[PDB]
């Protein structure tokens, strides 16, 4: 009723929640793509898979369990989800897969089959994601030569030079007991859980710690994947945002909520009290768009994504964009400010109340391993309506007005003006 | 610039009141026929001048039929006004035919326009 | 070649010394050149303006 969080040696974490009727217990390490180098990226994609092969499948669904893992820049998990009475089931799977197995999945004939996946996956990813792969290039030219810029799913590059031997090099520095959380979300209890777990002995690498290396860090700059080939144009732009934990992490997150997200072929989208839509609706500027607040660790990025077919008025979108973004530091009304608490609120609580046990397990392990506890929707709630107008104007005075900016863009960009022509409206002319 | 919204306001409390009604409308009526529209086959609402989005969005919405049968008034309007002359005068529109089709629309528009600014700047009170 | 792998910009790219060095001097550049063309064209402006006011052999008071 408040997600209780124990500590033995292993750090186990739970949430339980009466109305579920499965249940997902997994593992979550605090090391992600932003933990690798450019040569092996990709390695921890690469056990996303492995792990979701169909032999560690096959095995998973006779017991009738079904397989998840997900690989973020900060962290990695590995979930299984079951009926909340074959809860034991799932740890012995767990178990199994890292404890007892490991050339079992790491064969000739399964790595290479799965290295082939992979590699057709991410080959499709750069080939036809222009939205996503854009979002990447943010990333990538944002936090270039700093752990962050790393995309991952990895680089193909890197991906066809990868060995088994890379695989367990990065198993045995970063899959350790100190850089891990097991989780537990859906219809299960804590005590159940930590039993089953307390049941069993060994360590597996005891005390070890794992790998560490520089901070990441922001540069204005820009990639341009221009192809005219493409119908559209899609182009993500951001200054640095917040990091996780950052005083400034709820405030960064309700400004994007002001600017928000479009879709101008829903009718209700268009409706919005979004100030922007006024200027961008009547030559039809674009398609959609999207602004948000990702935070990391050491660092994060503020802005917008945008997709539009109006090629030869992109330096209008920008332009209007980026005027609406002058305003969160000089001129930002009540109601704006009013409209993002509850709209954020929702967000919020559309993503930590889902019904669905594999995404908290996710966003219980990440937690608990940035800030060893998990915060509650009812005091970031009450911190969201503290907010005041001049809190807002203090953070885009900040991180907004005369800053630098990063810029990624694909397909039909030939209207996107020059970066210096896009950085001059991170402000406005005063007397 | 003053809004339909305002004239008929201002209108309709003439007409509800039996006295002004008796005062003003014959007044009014004398004021259109000599205006002289009708004598080119033009009805009062064919006048409004249209430059401006609360008509755009009024004419867009005009069903078809009605649209075809506004573009011939006109078009017949200033070939008449051109040669000088007034029409005959078994066309010109009749006191019964000069009906506000357009005005409904006009109304629809503006009402709706001016939820919009109020919404675009409602305050809120904590 | 991966276009995720940036080329290399740190012969052009400043030190981790001051995140502003960059901003100071150009801001100063800017500003200055806004300073001394204000007053150039202020002075200017009075060099034509004055060209009308009476001139030296029309003072004659008598
Ligand atoms: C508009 C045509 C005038 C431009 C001619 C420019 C050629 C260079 C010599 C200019 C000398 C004339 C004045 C003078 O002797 O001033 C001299 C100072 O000149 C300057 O500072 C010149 C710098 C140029 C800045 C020009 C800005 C552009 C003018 C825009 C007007 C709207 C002497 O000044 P003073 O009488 O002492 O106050
Ligand atoms: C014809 C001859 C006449 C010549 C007269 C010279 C004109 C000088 C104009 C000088 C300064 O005009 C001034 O310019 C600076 C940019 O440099 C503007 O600054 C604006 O952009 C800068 C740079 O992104 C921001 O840091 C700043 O917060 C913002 O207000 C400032 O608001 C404006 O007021």
């Amino acid at each position: 009723a408040e997600v209780t969080q124990l500590s033995n040696g292993i750090v186990v974490a739970t949430e339980h929640n009466p109305s579920a009727h499965t249940a997902s217990v997994g593992v979550v390490f605090g090391s992600g793509a932003a933990n690798e180098n450019p040569y092996n990226n990709g390695v921890s994609n690469l056990w996303k898979n492995i792990f979701l092969s169909k032999e560690n499948s096959a095995v998973a669904a006779k017991e009738g369990l079904a397989l998840s893992s997900n690989i973020s820049r900060d962290f990695q998990s590995y979930i299984v989800s079951s009926l909340p009475g074959s809860t034991d089931k799932s740890l012995d799977f767990l178990n199994q897969s890292f404890i007892q197995q490991k050339a079992n999945l790491l064969s000739s004939s399964n790595f290479e089959a799965t290295k082939k996946s992979v590699l057709k996956q991410v080959q499709d990813f750069e080939d036809n994601d222009h939205p996503n792969r854009v979002l990447e290039h943010l990333h990538s030219t944002a936090f270039q030569n700093t752990p962050l810029s790393l995309p991952t799913r990895g680089t193909l590059e890197s991906l066809e030079n990868l060995v088994v031997a890379d695989l367990e090099s990065f198993a045995n520095n970063h899959f350790l007991n100190s850089n891990a959380v097991v989780v537990g979300t859906g219809n299960i209890k804590h005590e159940d859980l930590v039993n089953s777990i307390e049941s069993k002995n060994l360590s597996l690498q005891t005390g070890t710690k794992p790998v560490l290396k520089k901070k990441a860090a922001f540069l204005g700059s820009e990639v341009r994947l221009r192809d005219d080939t493409l119908p559209k144009a899609w182009i993500s732009l951001a200054v640095e945002g917040e990091p996780v934990n950052s005083p400034n992490y709820f405030v960064a997150k309700l400004a994007a909520q002001i600017f928000g997200s479009y879709n101008a072929f829903e009718p209700a989208s268009r409706l919005q009290g979004i100030k922007l839509l006024d200027n961008i609706q009547e030559y039809q500027l674009c398609d959609n768009f999207n602004h948000f607040s990702l935070s990391y660790k050491d660092s994060g990025l503020w802005g917008f994504s945008t997709a539009t077919r109006n090629v030869t008025m992109i330096d209008d979108l920008i332009h209007f964009t980026l005027k609406q973004w002058n305003r969160l530091t000089i001129s930002v009304t009540d109601t704006e400010v009013e409209r993002a608490k509850s709209l954020l609120k929702l967000q919020l609580g559309q993503l930590y109340e889902s019904g669905n046990p594999v995404n908290d397990a996710n966003l219980l392990g990440a937690e608990v391993l940035i800030k060893g506890s998990k915060l509650s929707l009812g005091e970031a709630f009450k911190k969201i309506d503290a907010i005041t107008v001049k809190d807002v104007k203090a953070w885009a005075g900040k991180r907004l007005w005369d800053q630098d900016i990063a810029i990624a863009g694909t397909g039909q960009i030939e209207g996107l003006l020059d970066y210096m022509r896009i950085r001059s409206d991170m402000s406005m002319m005063r007397w | 610039p003053q809004s339909f919204t305002s004239i008929a306001r201002i209108g309709d409390y003439i007409l509800k009141s039996p006295v002004l009604s008796k005062l003003c409308v014959p007044v009014a009526n004398q004021f259109i026929n000599l205006a002289g529209y009708k004598k080119l086959g033009l009805k009062f609402d064919d006048l409004i001048a249209e430059e401006n989005p609360i008509m755009q969005t009024a004419l867009r919405r005009l069903p078809e039929d009605e649209s075809y049968a506004r573009a011939y008034r006109i078009i017949r309007a200033h070939q008449t006004e051109l040669t000088h002359h007034l029409l005959p005068r078994n066309e010109w529109i009749k006191a019964q035919e000069d009906v506000p089709y357009l005005l409904p629309y006009i109304l629809e528009a503006e009402a709706a326009a001016k939820e919009k600014d109020e919404l675009d700047n409602i305050e809120v009170s904590k | 070649k991966s276009t995720y792998r940036t080329p290399n910009f740190d012969d052009v790219l400043k030190e981790n010394n001051d995140a502003d060095k960059g901003r100071s001097y150009a801001y100063f550049m800017v500003g200055a050149m806004g300073l001394l063309s204000s007053a150039g064209a202020k002075s200017t402006v009075e060099t034509f303006i004055s060209s009308m006011t009476a001139t030296a052999d029309v003072l004659a008071m008598a």
